[PDB]
RNA sequence: CACAAACGCGUCUCAGAGAUAAUUAAUGAUUUAAUCUUAACCUAAUUAACUCAUAAUAAAUCCAGCCCUAGAACAGGGCACA
RNA sequence: CGAUGUUGGAUCAGGACACCCAAAUGGUGCAACCGCUAUUAAAGGUUCGUUUGUUCAACGAUUAAAGUCCUACGUGAUCUGAG
């Protein structure tokens, strides 16, 4: 279908790489985040009625994984469509028009140069914390004859409440839970590995999947009409695309070497 | 005759009423003529003459306006209130001129 | 216990309050308006 | 009923009145003793906000009150059916009796909240927040205290807050 | 009279399905009569101990009244437990967001406060307008009369009605409107 | 504005008003004789 | 910074729509002038809250062992390439 | 009174609004900049030091501001012990 105004795109499943920094011609300094995609086909579909009765849904697989350690159930959803099992699936939302049948893959040619992405990801888990790294609380004195307390949260509560409020910040699990980056720019595409070079730190640790998309923060909104767009296809245009897709702020990794004047 | 004298009459050139005194509906035409002719409205402009036509025959008392927008506004009270014809009048007159 | 004068108004024991309700001034009510009379 | 008529023709403007007929009172009153329009036709302690062909015959067609020397009512009871008009406009009962305005029709606003027995307007309440208990404690009014007086025929006072 | 013991037994225990419409009805009202067919306190074989209540179909519930001016004053409350979630909202807004919700609570406050609340809480079925599964149609027994006599606006009079009613004073002729 | 128990009219050109559920003076002439029924 | 990490003093990101109070206006009756109106009807201009778009989560049941950027325990992710 | 351990700090703050800042306005002996008053609004904020055990207070430097209070003069089965 032609694209629509208020339309949304499917998104994807990538693989944090490392970080790089990355200079741009006004001469400052970034750093950025690799994203490997790396086998990612879209599953199933669920109708626009049958899921949230505002946006379809489609469900996306991340990189492969063996055989032998998943379940019947799952094995059998992949057996009838065709795939090897994915290690990790997410849903997107998507505006009926963006549908793609599932069995199709992705590549990190979806996103273009310059754009903005939302990165979501399990956190990088921290464990059960105290309260000082788990909130921020500072602790009390250190030498001044305190005994036993340079780290405990301090008073819990009021006196006359006589209990303790339910939101009260307290010791506890930290970090291995969903966050998402918003507002981040897209700088490189490589074609040949299917890398996308985003702004700035992505939630999780090195080595872990990630589910990005289209940003949906409001500045960038109709961004998508610009875009490859039910997604891309490298059959259909006949054309290779070149091994790097640059955006027109950035310094190459051959060039003039900037000179001012 | 006072929401008259703070309209600035002077945006009009000649005005004139005529009316039939032994007819019965002829007391809000009149009501006008004495609103028009104070002191107030008479003294706003110098430009500006009204004129009392007076005949028995006649029968449809009238009300004739001409001003310098190349307006004329012809109100015949018959059936009309004083105060309606004053508003018509100022809202008429006023905001045309 | 409250002096016999006082400043505040002072509540009254409830049976005395019903005695003051039941007690109150009822105006003579005409038949007919005698505005809606001719 | 007299309407005021006005043309524009070429530079020149016309302003008459026009006369139209009055539909008149009917035949055989029960009380023509009778001093106040109500009274005469032993409407008095009767008619509520509910009764519409009572209420219609006095307001404009634009939909406010008749004024009093016109209708000729006791004053009182001119008051009862000031009260019992706005009440009934608030109700959604005279839907024709608004002024038209051929803009306004078309942007919709959150379907009307369907209401009756409304003694304030809507946009002068503040929502009680505080309600308070069972010895001091906020009363929400119900109709009107002008109409205290209509005849109950349970015999139980009409209940005017809660 | 003559029935086989199971089957008296049964006819006699046996749930119904009463529909209510809410067009134009005070809630409370609304809710005093669903509360009495919840608890089964309609049937001469009531006892708090025997389950009986039967369902109540409540519909058009978008559509209800409020005598007054209660869609302005009446604030339902709540708290979501956490400091500062102390949360009080107009009728009017609460009816705005979730149309069901005003009747809704009307008639848990009604209930008897035991636990039964809550079971018999779960035989109302409430729907805003008039779309009801056929599931939930088809078990309807009969519809209670509404609680409220609605006054007909002035458009919905017969002009025999209108003529049949009489003009009370004359307006002078020369009066304009 | 300024919220009063009691509103009076300062001058002649002061006119009084029912808003919002309260009483008000306006006026045209000396805006300090504004006044709101608390 | 003498573990491959953790960490700040370092780096990244951070938002649309509706709603209102006070107070300003337009039309206009009771009170045929006026008048923002606990008069109607449409109305406009307008704080913060607060709701809500939207985002996040979202495959029921292989799990002995062994690994882990996952973890007090229990759980959780890997173990076909190579 | 067969014990309801007490001042000020530390930590963490819950709440009121009689608002110190931020927002929206009315009046001015409001030209503008400042101000002085009053209305509405409590989501978020409300500094670092010298001396005092001190809360107050004085002083240095700042801040958009360095609010008034309630919570057993919040909080010692979390700390301090100068008084
Ligand atoms: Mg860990
Ligand atoms: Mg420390
Ligand atoms: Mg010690
Ligand atoms: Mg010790
Ligand atoms: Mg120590
Ligand atoms: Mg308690
Ligand atoms: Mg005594
Ligand atoms: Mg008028
Ligand atoms: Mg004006
Ligand atoms: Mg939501
Ligand atoms: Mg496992
Ligand atoms: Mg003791
Ligand atoms: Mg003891
Ligand atoms: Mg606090
Ligand atoms: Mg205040
Ligand atoms: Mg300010
Ligand atoms: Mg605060
Ligand atoms: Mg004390
Ligand atoms: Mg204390
Ligand atoms: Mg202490
Ligand atoms: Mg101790
Ligand atoms: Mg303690
Ligand atoms: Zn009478
Ligand atoms: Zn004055």
């Amino acid at each position: 279908h032609p694209w629509e105004p208020g339309s949304s795109r499917v998104g994807l499943i990538a693989l944090k790489l490392g970080m790089m920094p990355l200079w741009t011609k006004d001469g400052q300094k970034h750093v950025v985040t690799l994203l490997q995609v790396q086998d990612c086909h879209v599953l199933k579909y669920t109708p626009k009625e049958n899921h949230n009765g505002r946006m379809a849904a489609l469900t996306v697989g991340g990189k492969t994984v063996s055989h032998f350690h998943k379940s019947a159930s799952i094995l059998e959803f992949y057996q009838e469509l065709g795939l090897p099992p994915k290690q990790k699936v997410k849903i997107f939302n998507v505006t009926e028009n963006a549908v793609i049948k599932p069995g199709t893959p992705l590549y990190a040619a979806h996103f273009r140069p310059g754009q903005y992405v939302d990165v979501t990801a399990k956190t990088i888990g921290k464990g059960f914390q105290g309260v000082m790294r788990r909130w921020g609380f500072k602790g009390q004195p250190a030498t001044h004859g305190q005994t036993k307390t340079h780290r405990r949260p301090g008073a819990i509560s009021t006196g006359d409440v006589a209990r303790v409020w339910p939101g009260t910040k307290m010791p506890g699990q930290l970090g291995n839970i969903d966050r998402t980056a918003f507002g981040l720019k897209v700088w490189r595409i490589n074609t040949k590995h299917n890398i996308i070079y985003v702004n700035g730190s992505v939630p999780g640790h090195k080595n872990c999947l990630v589910k990005i998309k289209d940003s949906k923060l409001p500045a960038y909104k109709d961004f998508c009409k610009n875009l490859p767009f039910p997604t891309y296809f490298p059959d259909g245009d006949e054309e290779a695309l070149p091994e790097d897709l640059y955006d027109e702020n950035v310094c190459q990794p051959g060039a003039p070497s900037i000179t001012f004047t | 005759a006072a929401a008259l004298a703070r309209l600035g009459l002077r945006a009009v050139k000649q005005v004139r009423v005529q009316f039939c005194p032994f007819e019965k509906n002829v007391e809000s035409t009149r009501t006008f003529l004495q609103a028009v002719s104070s002191e107030k409205v008479r003294c706003t402009n110098l430009n500006c003459s009204v004129i009392a036509d007076v005949r028995h025959d006649g029968s449809e008392p009238c009300v004739d306006v001409l001003f310098g927008d190349g307006h004329r506004l012809i109100m015949r009270g018959a059936h009309l209130t004083a105060q309606e014809m004053l508003t018509a009048f100022a809202s008429h007159i006023q905001a045309r001129g | 216990g409250s002096k016999a004068v006082t400043r505040h108004r002072r509540v009254m024991h409830f049976e005395r309050q019903k005695l003051m309700a039941v007690t109150e001034y009822i105006p003579p009510k005409p038949t007919i308006n005698p505005r809606c009379l001719p | 009923f007299r309407e005021v008529v006005e043309i524009l023709d070429g530079k020149t403007t016309i302003i008459e009145g026009r006369i139209t007929e009055t539909p008149q009172e009917s035949p055989n009153p029960p009380n023509p003793t009778g001093q106040c329009p109500i009274c005469r036709w032993n409407l008095k302690h009767k008619y509520n906000y509910e009764d519409v062909l009572l209420l219609s015959q006095f307001i404009r067609p634009h939909g406010g009150m008749l004024p009093r020397r016109i209708t000729g009512l006791c004053q009182e009871e001119h008051l009862k059916i000031e009260e019992c008009v706005k009440m009934a406009h608030r109700a959604g009962l005279l839907p024709n009796h608004r002024p038209k305005l051929p803009e306004g029709f078309v942007p919709k606003s959150k379907p009307r909240l369907n209401r009756y027995l409304t003694r304030w307007s809507p946009r002068s309440v503040k929502p009680i927040y505080n309600k308070g208990h069972r010895w001091n404690k906020v009363r929400m009014p119900v109709g009107s205290p002008l109409l205290k007086d209509n005849v109950s025929y349970s015999g139980r006072p009409l209940l005017l807050y809660h | 009279s003559s029935f086989s013991k199971a089957p008296q037994q049964w006819a006699t225990f046996a749930r119904v399905w009463y529909l209510l419409d809410g067009k134009m009805q005070p809630p409370g009202k609304l809710a005093a009569m669903a509360s009495v067919k919840l608890q089964g306190l309609h049937k001469p074989v009531y006892h708090q101990l025997s389950d009986c209540g039967d369902h109540v179909v409540i519909m058009n519930t978008r559509h209800i009244a409020f005598s007054g001016n209660k869609w302005e004053q009446k604030v339902y409350s709540s708290h979501t437990g956490y400091p500062g979630g102390f949360r009080q909202v107009t009728a009017a807004q609460l009816h705005q967001k979730d149309p069901v919700a005003i009747v809704k609570l009307a008639i848990y406050g009604m209930l008897p406060k035991n636990l039964h609340r809550r079971t018999m809480m779960q035989r109302l079925h409430l729907f805003p307008d008039e779309d009801i599964p056929e599931d939930i149609l088809k078990n309807l027994v009969e519809e209670l009369p509404q609680p409220r006599k609605v006054p007909r606006r002035l458009d919905e009079y017969t002009q025999e009605e209108i003529e049949a009613f009489p003009r009370v004073w004359s307006p002078p002729e020369d009066y304009r409107l | 504005f300024k919220t009063k128990g009691v509103l009076k009219k300062r001058c002649r050109d002061c006119y009084l008003v029912k808003r919002r559920g309260r009483w008000f003076i306006y006026c045209k002439t000396n805006p300090k004789h504004k006044q709101r029924q608390m």
